[PDB]
C-alpha cells in the first residue's frame, strides 16, 4: 500500500521532480496520520516504519540535490522516527550510515557542540565498529587536532562509504580557521598545513582561495602587509574608565551603610 | 521535530504542528521556546489555519514561564478557544492570572472618572465573565462577589447580588461588611445606593438595611421619601424608630433638611 | 481560585511583621 | 541527607606526587647522571 | 468570604509595611 | 525483651516528632512548618537506619479529640502490610492535623522502601505515595489553609519522589512523574516554591544519558531562580549535573569550577561509591583542560578503589608512551564506562598533547620551535609549527610568534606585578570578597 513512495525505490530519484512528487505523497501520508502524536496503535507505527525507509532514501536525494532547508526538515523527521519509542522498530542498514552522515553534516554546519552530542547520541554504534559512524568520529579527532593537517588522509580514508556526497560537503567544510596568522610575503606559503584553502604554494587555484575578497575571508588588513593579526593592543587610559567603575562599586559599599 | 513541520508551508501541516505541540508541551518546552517567534507569527496570523489553536499552544510555550500578560495576548489570538478551556488544571490558573490582569486593568478604569477608560480585552473579559458565571452556579455569595468590586462594575455587581437568587444575607447587612473593607468612597457610594435600591426592591425594605443610605449617603430627599412612604402607609410605629435612629446615628445638616422637607 | 489563592499570597507577606519585631528591638 | 544515588555509577602519600613525577625517571639513580657528565 | 478575607489580609500587610517604615525612620533619628 | 526495645525507642521518637511538628503548625505562619520538620526528616532517616510494629503504631493514628497518649497505650496493647498502609484512614479519619496526616502517610512508606521488595508491593507503596500526593495536591489547591504542607510535606513529597525514582530504577523511568513534578513546578510558580524539580530533572537527563543531550540543554533553559539552596546538598546535586552538562557540552573550564563548588558542599558522609563520583568528574575535566592534577590532595579511599584506572591514566598522560595509555584504556575501560564519563576519556586520548604544551608555556618564556618538536616528539618542525597554532588555543599567554628566527616566542604577559597593568587584576579580586559582606546583612535580618 502507499506505493510510488516505495514504488520509486529501484529508480531512487534521477529526476528532482520525482523527489518533489515524493514530498507531496509524503505530505498525504502526514494527512493520513501525524508523525508520532502518541505511542499507541503500534500497527500505524509499523506503517511509519515503511515511511522511515522512504524518508531515509529521501534524505539521500536531498544530499544528491544538495538541499539544505528541506534536508534539515527531513533529518529532524528521521531523528524523530528514531525518537519514537517504537521498540518494534527493526535495525535499519540505512539508519546506521545516515546517523553517521548526520554526524558529518554537523561538521558542515559548524555545530561543534552538536557534533559531540551526536558522538554521544550513538554510544553503542561508536564502541569500535559501525565503520560509517567511525569515519566522522575519526574526523572529529582530526578536527580538534586541526582537520587541515589530516584533511588529505580524511579525503582518501574512504573512496565510497555512502558518504560520497557527504565527503564533497566535507571538502566544502574545509576549515580556514588557520587564517588568523601571518601569510603572503610575510609567510608567503601556508601549503605545508595541507588545508585546501591554503593548499598550493602560489598558483592561481591557491591564489583564488588566498586572494578571495582580496585576502581569503576578506575582512581585516591584507595578509601580505598584515601586522600578524588585528594587533588591537591595550592602554592604561582605562584608569579613568576604572575610576568610573570605582564610583559604582565604592558608592555601593557606602550605600549598604 | 515541531520546527520541521513549521518549515514545510502546508495549511494541513500547520494544524498538525499545533496539535502535536498540544500533545507534548511539557516534553519539549524548549522546542516551542526556540520556535516561539515562528509560533507568535502564526498565532497573530489570520491566514494561519488555526491561529486560535496556535495561541493556545503559545500559552503552552509560557506553561513553564509565569507571564500572565503573555497569556492575555494568547487569549486575544485564541478567542473562543481560551474560553473553551473553562476548567483545565494549568490553564485554569493561567485564566485566573488573566482575571488578575483584568481586575487591575478594570480598577485603573474605575480610577479614571473623566471617561476614556482603556477598553478591556473582549476575549479576556469573556473568560472573566464565564468564570464569574461559574461562581453564580456555585451559589456562593462570596464567590459571586469575588470579581464584583475587582471589576469595579456595578452591572456585574447587580449580577453578583442576584448570585444564585437566594439573596438572603446579601439582601440585609452585607452592605455594612462591604463598607468596612471598602477602600474608595466614590465606588462605595454607587454600591451603597444600588444595594439599598435592591433592599427597596424586596417587598419589605428593612429600615436598618435602608439606614445606610439614610446616613452614609446622607441624601435629605431620600430620607424624606422613605418618611413620606411611612406617612402614606400611616406606619407611625416604623416611622417613629427611623427618625430617632437618624438623629442618634447621624448629625443634623441633611437631617435638618429632611425636617424642612417634612414641615413643608 | 483567583480570590481564594491570592489571599494565600498575602499570607506570604506576613513574614514582614517578623522583620518589624527585629527592627523594633533595635529601636529599643 | 545521604546522597546515595551514584553507587550504580608521608606514611603512603604526600610524596606520591613527587614519586609520580620521576617514577618513570630516576633509572640513572643519580650516579649515572654524574657518569653522563663525566662522558660530556 | 474568601474574596473578603483576601482584602482583609491585604489590609494587614499594607498597615504593617506603613508602620515598618516608621520604626526605621525613628531608629535613624536615634542614631543621630 | 531485646526485640521490643528497638520498637519502644522508635515509637517514642516518632511521637516526639509528631508532637513538635503539630504544635508548631498550630501556632504562627512560616515558623509553623519546616521549623523542626527538616530535623524530623533527619530523625526519620535515623529511624530508617534503625528498622511491622511501626505499622501497628501507625494504625488509628488519630480519631477526633486528641488521644495520642491513649493511642500509644493502644499500640503497646497490639504488641501485648498493604492493608496496614490504608488501615489508619480506614479505621478512623483524623478529623484534624492535616499536615500531620501527610506525615502519618509518609511513615509507613519508609519501612516499605526499607524492605526494598523491588516488587508489586513496592509499587503498592508508590500507590500509597500517590494517595499522599493527592492530599499534597489539595493542600492549597482545595484547602484554603496556609502552606504548612507545602513548607514541610513537600519535602515529604520529595522523599516520596525519591521512592518513586526507586520504583522506576527497578523498572525503567517515569516521565509522567516528572510531568507531575512540572505540575508541582506550577505550584512552585504560586506563592511557595521548592527546588525538588531540578533533582528529578537531573534524573530525566540521566535516563536519556548518551542517547539524548537535549534534556540537558532543556535543563539549561529550564534553569530559573531558587538561589536559597536551603538543603545546600540539593545545590550540590544541581551543581553536579550542571557541571556534567557543561563537561559533555565541551565547556570543561566552567565545569571544573562548578564540580569543585559541588565537591565542597558534601555534609553527608558519601563514603562509598558516592562522593567518589563527584571527585571523578572534577579530575577528568581538569585532565581534559590539560592541567595535571595529582590525586594526593584528596585521595578518598573509595575514590582510590575507582582511581586505580584514573591514577595510572594520570601517569599515562604524564608519560609519552601511547601504549601505556592504550593498556590503561583496555584494562580499565570497565568502571569508567559505569561512571558514564568514559566518553570524556575517549576525547582525552587526543588531549594528551595539550598537557605538554601547557607545561612548556609555564616552563619556557621563549622556547625554540625545534625544541618544542623535541619536547612533544612532533614528527616534523612544520607539524610543530601547526601544533604551535593549536598551542595558542585560548586562555594562554600570547605566542606573538615571529614565524622566523623568533620561533615560539610565546611571550608571557609582562608587568603582571599587581601594579597598573593588573590594577583591574588585583582590585577586582577584592570586590568579590568585599561583596560577600552581604552575609552581615542576611544574618542581621534573621532575628
Amino acid at each position: 500500500m502507499y506505493e510510488q513512495l516505495k514504488g520509486e525505490w529501484n529508480r531512487k530519484s534521477p529526476n528532482l521532480s520525482k523527489c518533489g512528487e515524493e514530498l507531496g505523497r509524503l505530505k498525504l501520508v502526514l494527512l493520513e496520520l501525524n508523525f508520532l502524536p502518541t505511542t499507541g496503535t503500534k500497527l500505524t507505527k509499523q506503517q511509519l516504519i515503511l515511511a522511515r525507509d522512504i524518508l531515509e532514501i529521501g534524505a539521500q536525494w536531498s544530499i544528491l540535490r544538495k538541499d539544505i532547508p528541506s534536508f534539515e526538515r527531513y533529518m529532524a523527521q528521521l531523528k524523530c522516527y528514531y525518537f519514537d519509542y517504537k521498540e518494534q522498530l527493526p535495525e535499519s542498514a540505512y539508519m546506521h550510515q545516515l546517523l553517521g552522515l548526520n554526524l558529518l553534516f554537523l561538521l558542515s554546519q559548524n555545530r561543534v557542540a552538536e557534533f559531540h552530542t551526536e558522538l554521544e547520541r550513538l554510544p553503542a554504534k561508536d564502541i569500535q565498529t559501525n565503520v560509517y559512524i567511525k569515519h566522522p568520529v575519526s574526523l572529529e579527532q582530526y578536527l580538534m587536532e586541526g582537520s587541515y593537517n589530516k584533511v588529505f588522509l580524511a579525503k582518501g580514508n574512504i573512496p565510497a562509504e555512502s558518504y560520497t556526497f557527504f565527503i564533497d560537503i566535507l571538502l566544502d567544510t574545509i576549515r580556514d580557521e588557520i587564517a588568523g596568522c601571518i601569510e603572503k610575503a610575510y609567510e608567503k606559503i601556508l601549503f605545508t598545513e595541507a588545508t585546501r584553502i591554503l593548499f598550493f604554494n602560489t598558483p592561481k587555484k591557491m591564489t583564488d582561495y588566498a586572494k578571495k575578497r582580496g585576502w581569503v575571508l576578506g575582512p581585516n588588513n591584507y595578509y601580505s602587509f598584515a601586522s600578524q593579526q588585528q594587533k588591537p593592543e591595550d592602554t592604561t587610559i582605562p584608569s579613568t574608565e576604572l575610576a568610573k567603575q570605582v564610583i559604582e562599586y565604592a558608592r555601593q559599599l557606602e550605600m549598604i551603610v | 521535530g515541531i520546527i520541521s513541520l513549521l518549515d514545510e508551508d502546508e495549511p494541513q501541516l500547520k494544524e498538525f504542528a499545533l496539535h502535536k505541540l498540544n500533545a507534548v508541551v511539557n516534553d519539549f518546552w524548549a522546542e516551542i521556546s526556540e520556535s516561539v517567534d515562528k509560533i507568535e507569527v502564526l498565532y497573530e496570523d489570520e491566514g494561519f489555519r488555526s491561529r486560535q489553536f496556535a495561541a493556545l499552544v503559545a500559552s503552552k510555550v509560557f506553561y513553564h514561564l509565569g507571564a500572565f500578560e503573555e497569556s492575555l495576548n494568547y487569549a486575544l489570538g485564541a478567542g473562543d478557544l481560551f474560553n473553551v478551556n473553562d476548567n483545565s488544571e494549568y490553564v485554569e490558573t493561567i485564566i485566573a492570572k488573566c482575571i488578575d490582569h483584568y481586575t487591575k486593568q478594570c480598577v485603573e478604569n474605575a480610577d479614571l472618572p473623566e471617561g476614556e477608560k482603556k477598553p478591556i480585552d473582549q476575549r479576556l473579559e469573556g473568560i472573566v465573565n464565564k468564570m464569574f458565571q461559574r461562581c453564580l452556579d456555585d451559589h456562593k455569595y462570596k464567590q459571586a462577589i469575588g470579581i464584583a468590586l475587582e471589576t469595579r462594575r456595578l452591572d456585574v455587581f447587580e449580577k453578583t447580588i442576584l448570585e444564585s437568587n437566594d439573596v438572603p444575607g446579601m439582601l440585609a447587612y452585607s452592605l455594612k461588611l462591604c463598607m468596612s473593607l471598602m477602600q474608595n468612597k466614590q465606588f462605595r457610594n454607587k454600591v451603597l445606593r444600588v444595594l439599598v435600591k435592591i433592599y427597596m426592591n424586596l417587598e419589605k425594605p428593612d429600615f436598618i438595611n435602608v439606614c445606610q443610605c439614610l446616613i452614609f449617603l446622607d441624601d435629605p430627599q431620600a430620607v424624606s421619601d422613605i418618611l413620606e412612604k411611612l406617612v402614606k402607609e400611616d406606619n407611625l410605629l416604623m416611622a417613629y424608630q427611623i427618625c430617632f435612629d437618624l438623629y442618634e446615628s447621624a448629625s443634623q445638616q441633611f437631617l435638618s433638611s429632611v425636617i424642612q422637607n417634612l414641615r413643608t | 481560585y483567583l480570590s481564594k489563592i491570592e489571599e494565600l499570597q498575602l499570607i506570604v507577606n506576613d513574614k514582614s511583621q517578623n522583620l518589624r519585631r527585629l527592627q523594633a528591638q533595635r529601636n529599643e | 541527607m545521604s546522597e546515595k544515588k551514584q553507587p550504580v555509577d608521608e606514611d603512603n602519600w604526600d610524596d606520591d606526587n613527587v614519586e609520580d613525577d620521576f617514577s618513570n625517571q630516576l633509572r640513572a639513580e643519580l650516579e649515572k647522571h654524574g657518569y653522563k657528565m663525566e662522558t660530556s | 468570604d474568601l474574596y473578603s478575607r483576601y482584602k482583609k489580609l491585604q489590609q494587614e500587610l499594607e498597615f504593617l509595611e506603613v508602620q515598618e517604615e516608621y520604626i526605621k525612620d525613628e531608629q535613624k533619628n536615634l542614631k543621630k | 525483651p531485646p526485640p521490643p526495645a528497638p520498637q519502644d525507642v522508635e515509637m517514642k521518637e516518632e511521637a516526639a516528632t509528631g508532637g513538635g511538628s503539630t504544635g508548631e503548625a498550630d501556632g504562627k505562619t512560616a515558623a509553623a512548618a519546616a521549623e523542626h520538620s527538616q530535623r524530623e526528616l533527619d530523625t526519620v532517616t535515623l529511624e530508617d537506619i534503625k528498622e511491622g510494629k511501626e505499622p501497628r503504631f501507625v494504625l488509628r493514628a488519630l480519631r477526633m479529640l486528641p488521644s495520642t497518649s491513649r493511642r500509644l497505650n493502644h499500640y503497646v496493647l497490639y504488641k501485648a502490610l498493604l492493608p496496614f498502609l490504608e488501615e489508619p484512614m480506614d479505621t478512623e479519619a483524623d478529623l484534624q492535623f492535616r499536615p500531620r496526616t501527610g506525615k502519618a502517610a509518609s511513615t509507613p512508606l519508609l519501612p516499605e522502601v526499607e524492605a526494598y521488595l523491588q516488587l508489586l508491593v513496592v509499587i503498592f507503596m508508590m500507590n500509597s505515595k500517590r494517595y499522599k500526593e493527592a492530599q499534597k495536591i489539595s493542600d492549597d489547591l482545595m484547602q484554603k489553609i496556609s502552606t504548612q504542607n507545602r513548607r514541610a510535606l513537600d519535602l515529604v513529597a520529595a522523599k516520596c519522589y525519591y521512592y518513586h525514582a526507586r520504583v522506576y530504577e527497578f523498572l525503567d523511568k517515569l516521565d509522567v512523574v516528572r510531568s507531575f513534578l512540572h505540575a508541582r513546578l506550577r505550584t512552585a510558580t504560586l506563592r511557595h516554591d521548592a527546588d525538588g524539580q531540578a533533582t528529578l530533572l537531573n534524573l530525566l537527563l540521566r535516563n536519556y544519558l548518551h542517547y539524548s543531550l537535549y534534556d540537558q540543554a532543556e535543563k539549561l533553559v529550564s534553569k530559573s531562580v531558587f538561589p536559597e539552596q536551603a538543603n545546600n546538598n540539593e545545590w550540590a546535586r544541581y551543581l553536579y549535573y550542571t557541571g556534567r552538562i557543561k563537561a559533555i557540552q565541551l565547556e570543561y573550564s566552567e565545569a571544573r569550577r562548578t564540580m569543585t563548588n559541588a565537591l565542597r558542599k558534601a555534609p553527608q558522609h558519601t563514603a562509598v561509591g558516592f562522593k567518589q563520583t563527584v571527585h571523578k568528574l572534577l579530575i577528568v575535566v581538569e585532565l581534559l583542560l590539560g592541567e595535571i592534577p595529582d590525586r594526593l590532595q584528596f585521595r578518598q579511599p573509595s575514590l582510590k578503589r575507582s582511581l586505580m584506572p584514573y591514577f595510572l591514566l594520570t601517569q599515562a598522560v604524564r608519560t609519552g608512551n601511547l601504549a601505556k595509555f592504550n593498556q590503561v584504556l583496555d584494562q580499565f575501560g570497565e568502571k569508567f564506562q559505569a561512571d558514564g564519563t568514559y566518553t570524556l576519556i575517549i576525547r582525552l586520548r587526543h588531549n594528551v598533547i595539550k598537557t605538554g604544551v601547557r607545561m612548556i608555556s609555564l616552563s619556557y618564556s621563549r622556547i625554540s620551535l625545534a625544541d618544542i618538536a623535541q619536547k612533544l616528539q612532533l614528527d616534523s618542525p612544520e607539524d610543530a609549527e601547526f601544533i604551535v597554532a593549536k598551542a595558542i588555543r585560548d586562555g594562554v599567554i600570547e605566542a606573538s610568534i615571529n614565524h622566523e628566527k623568533g620561533y615560539v616566542q610565546s611571550k608571557e604577559m609582562i608587568d603582571i606585578y599587581s601594579t597598573r597593568e593588573p590594577q583591574l587584576a588585583f582590585h577586582q579580586r577584592i570586590s568579590f570578597c568585599l561583596d560577600i559582606h552581604n552575609m552581615s546583612v542576611k544574618a542581621m535580618r534573621f532575628p
